[PDB]
C-alpha cells in the first residue's frame, strides 16, 4: 500500500493539509471548556406565592 | 446529483471493453483468460479518480446548517456515486465481457 | 431599495423579511463564506490529482483570475452547476 503513495507523494501532503483544516475548525468552533461537563443536567421548578 | 453522476461511469466500462476486444482479437483467446490477462494494463487513475473525489468530498458532511444540509444532497450522492462506480467497474463489467463477448490564452479568455 | 424606502419612513417603524425572503436573506449573508470554502476545496481537488502545479494544474492556477473577472445574476442551482461543469471539463 506504501507504493500507492510513494509514487504519488504530494497527495498525502494534501490530505495532511485538509487534516489541519479540519482540526483547526474543530478546535476553534467547538464549545471549548476548561473541564469536562461532569455536572449532571438539572431541572429547576420555580413558583411564587405572594 | 445522480444525473451528473451518470456520465462518469461509461468511460471506465468502454475502456475495459475496448481493451478486452483488442486482446481477444489479437490473441484469438477465449474471453475468460483474456480478461484475466486484461487487468494488468489499466490499473490506473480510474480507481484513483474515484478515491480522490471521495477524499475531497469526505470532510464536507461534518459541518451543519440548512445550506450545509442542501449541499449534502449533492455530496453524499456523489461519494456514493464514485463508490458504486469503482465497485461496478472492477466487479460487474469484467464478468459480462467474459460471459457474453463472442469470438490561445487570449482564445481561452 | 425597499429597505431604503423603509429607512425613509418616520422613526419607530422597522421591517423584517419572512417566508421565502427570510430564507434567501439567510442564504445570502452567509453565501460568500461557504462559496469561498467550496472554491478552496475545489482548488485542492484541482491541485492534488496531477501532482501539484504539474502540467495543467498550473493553468487551473489561472482559473481564479477568470473567476474574479466573471447586475445580472444566477440562481442557486447554477452556482453548483458551474462547479460541476468545471469538474466535468477537468475529467474530460
Amino acid at each position: 500500500m506504501a507504493n500507492y503513495f510513494i509514487d504519488r507523494p504530494v497527495f498525502a501532503w494534501v490530505l495532511a493539509i485538509i487534516m489541519m483544516l479540519a482540526g483547526g475548525l474543530a478546535i476553534m468552533n467547538l464549545p471549548v471548556a476548561q473541564y469536562p461537563q461532569i455536572a449532571p443536567p438539572t431541572i429547576t421548578v420555580s413558583a411564587t406565592y405572594p | 446529483g445522480m444525473v451528473l453522476a451518470i456520465g462518469l461511469l461509461v468511460d471506465d466500462a468502454i475502456v475495459v471493453v475496448e481493451n478486452v476486444e483488442r486482446v481477444i482479437a489479437e490473441d484469438k483467446l477465449p474471453p475468460k483468460e483474456a480478461t484475466h490477462k486484461s487487468m494488468g494494463q489499466i490499473q490506473r487513475a480510474l480507481v484513483g479518480i474515484a478515491v480522490v473525489l471521495s477524499a475531497v468530498f469526505m470532510p464536507m458532511a461534518f459541518m451543519s446548517g440548512a445550506t450545509g444540509e442542501i449541499y449534502r444532497q449533492f455530496s453524499i450522492t456523489l461519494i456514493s456515486s464514485m463508490l458504486l462506480s469503482v465497485f461496478v467497474a472492477m466487479s460487474l463489467t469484467p464478468a459480462l465481457c467474459a460471459t457474453i463477448l463472442k469470438a490561445y490564452m487570449v482564445v481561452y479568455l | 431599495f425597499m429597505a431604503d424606502l423603509v429607512a425613509k419612513l418616520p422613526a419607530g417603524v422597522g421591517y423584517s423579511w419572512t417566508g421565502l425572503s427570510y430564507q434567501e436573506a439567510l442564504s445570502s449573508n452567509q453565501a460568500p463564506a461557504l462559496y469561498a470554502i467550496s472554491l478552496v476545496v475545489v482548488f485542492l481537488a484541482l491541485a492534488a490529482l496531477y501532482e501539484s502545479w504539474s502540467i495543467p494544474f498550473s493553468v487551473m492556477l489561472v482559473v481564479p483570475l477568470g473567476v474574479v473577472g466573471a447586475g445580472l445574476s444566477n440562481d442557486v442551482y447554477f452556482q453548483v452547476g458551474l462547479l460541476t461543469t468545471i469538474g466535468l471539463s477537468a475529467k474530460n
